[PDB]
């Protein structure tokens, strides 16, 4: 992560606002439709269009990301609780994180065109990757 | 292999793609987002900043070349290997592009579609194009396998 | 797709492989080194500590089935897609395993062959086994493509 | 990265010692022979067996890891000079890093049997993923 990459992410997620919970929900919706194998991680869930479980989990995902942007240098300690969930209990194959990171990028590009510049896009793909690596950090 | 509703969605949306700034935007973003891909284009000159890459005429012209192949493959859906055979051995045998970069360019293309179409590039439309870009990427990596 | 001298080196070293242990060790090392792969083996039980994974009787017994599938592959290097037809269907359509995990298991196997043979596992010998484990992974990934 | 991993990596290099440069050269040769693509980054090099320049370059890669295991807690600032030449000048594909890490693990496996245990293997692979993450942290 670069200092310029830090401001690029901060500016782009500063413009998502309270509709982050919808962007996360859209990203999830996209991952389930584009990569149906990722559905194994959600048997307890209903992944149909406009489902309350997708919107609620989308909020959980987006708030965790708002917590990540704020703690850009404190990421392994701030997202420690979730690293325990995703790496120890859920044991989510690191590939799935690549798929959700991609779907979120697609959502951002679709809703925020003026913000989604090649420079901003690059910083976010870098951001989501270092977030992903924290959530899948310690497995033993 | 995909449903006729996917076949209709993939072709209707591709008909709006012009002429092409999308090809250059995708090749450009691949060089920006994943800078190791720049080594294959060392004879393109300046690529030092994201603007240098996007404003590069050689990148823009080469962008027209890469998107042209996608359009060709989009007609020959049933046979993706034979269509991209004349391009698979090029990137494989002596150009030496790791096949992961094929999936990265496919995903970057999908991001450009979302950027240019917005709400029009709905989740079921993305799902359709995903099966397509995975197809193209696999068809361009048959020579390694 | 290997050299005659490669095939001689590969079969020679393989004939000296402990079929009872080498398999379980490769599967065990995969679950310790890459512990997300433990999601596909929760039915096996005790996988908490690295010592438990290596001692696990089902990891050893299953590892043996896996090594058997490599032996089959070595016997028919020119028909890998066919040798792993049911397995590619099983691992793709039934199990959900991501094709990158096949590439990891194969690489962990190469590490195990280096650990057991020491200096006997020279760099051209590893070079020949990389072609094999890459062949097996690609063939075990054939059902998505 | 747990300190339980450190009691394995530090102890593993304790049995490596002076054979570091020797093991680094073997890993590079293993990489050139097993993956002929990695050679593209070295056309100005004699890739023949026993080449003094591969041996010398092996010593450089080896001490760089010894320097990385020392400054483990703050690795991005320690290998920044390396992060500058690999990412910006050479433009190395991250895959080639996974390839050298694998070949390095194969060398350690072949030379240190009693020392290459599942625990050390996991700890070294994590450490090698981290070292290769640092030489991939600044990409523009
Ligand atoms: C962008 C990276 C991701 C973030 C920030 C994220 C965030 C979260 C958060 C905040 C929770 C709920 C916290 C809690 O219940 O204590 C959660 C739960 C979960 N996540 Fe993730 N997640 C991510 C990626 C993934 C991926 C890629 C998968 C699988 C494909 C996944 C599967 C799950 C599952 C299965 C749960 C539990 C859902 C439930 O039972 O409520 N997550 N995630
Ligand atoms: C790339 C090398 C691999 C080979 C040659 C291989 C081979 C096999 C074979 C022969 C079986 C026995 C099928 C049976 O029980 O009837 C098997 C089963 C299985 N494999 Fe793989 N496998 C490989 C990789 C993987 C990986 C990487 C995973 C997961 C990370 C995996 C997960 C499984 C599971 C869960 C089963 C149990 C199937 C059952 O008993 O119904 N395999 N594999
Ligand atoms: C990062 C490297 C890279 C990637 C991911 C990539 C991905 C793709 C994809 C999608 C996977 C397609 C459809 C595609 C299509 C093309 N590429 Ni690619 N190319 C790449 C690097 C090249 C290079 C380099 C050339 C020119 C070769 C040279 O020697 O200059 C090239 C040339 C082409 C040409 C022109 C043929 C010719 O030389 O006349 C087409 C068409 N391509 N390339
Ligand atoms: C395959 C590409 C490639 C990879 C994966 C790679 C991976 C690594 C890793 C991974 C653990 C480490 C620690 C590492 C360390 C080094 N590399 Ni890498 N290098 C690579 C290609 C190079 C090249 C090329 C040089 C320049 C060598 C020269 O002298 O021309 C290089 C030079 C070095 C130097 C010497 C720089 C100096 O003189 O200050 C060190 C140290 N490295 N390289």
């Amino acid at each position: 992560l670069s200092p310029a990459d830090k401001t690029n992410v901060k500016a782009a997620w500063g413009k998502v606002g309270a509709h982050a919970g919808e962007y996360g929900a859209e990203a999830l919706e996209r991952m389930f439709l584009s990569f149906p194998t990722t559905k194994t991680y959600f048997p307890h869930f209903d992944l149909s269009h406009g489902s309350a479980q997708v919107k609620g989990h989308g909020k959980k995902v987006a708030d965790a990301l708002t917590n990540a942007v704020a703690h850009v240098d404190d990421m392994p300690n701030a997202l420690s609780a979730l690293s325990d969930l995703h790496a120890h209990k859920l044991r989510v194959d690191p590939v799935n994180f690549k798929l959700l990171s991609h779907c979120l990028l697609v959502t951002l590009a679709a809703h925020l065109p003026a913000e989604f510049t090649p420079a901003v896009h690059a910083s976010l793909d870098k951001f989501l990757a270092s977030v992903s690596t924290v959530l899948t950090s310690k497995y033993r | 292999h995909l449903t006729p509703e996917e076949k209709s969605a993939v072709t209707a949306l591709w008909g709006k793609v012009n002429v092409d700034e999308v090809g250059g935007e995708a090749l450009g973003r691949l060089l920006v987002v994943y800078p190791w891909t720049q080594r294959f284009f060392e004879s393109f000159g300046d690529l030092s900043t994201p603007d240098a890459v996007m404003g590069n005429p050689k990148v823009k012209a080469h962008g027209k070349k890469v998107l042209g192949a996608f359009s060709d493959g989009l007609a020959h859906l049933d046979n993706l290997k034979g269509t991209f055979a004349t391009l698979s051995e090029l990137h494989c045998d002596k150009l030496h592009v790791d096949p992961e970069n094929f999936r990265l360019l496919g995903n970057v293309l999908v991001c450009v579609l979302a950027h240019h179409f917005g709400k029009e590039f709905t989740p079921p439309v993305q799902a359709a194009y995903q099966k397509v870009v995975a197809g193209v990427a696999n068809a361009l990596a048959h020579k390694y396998h």
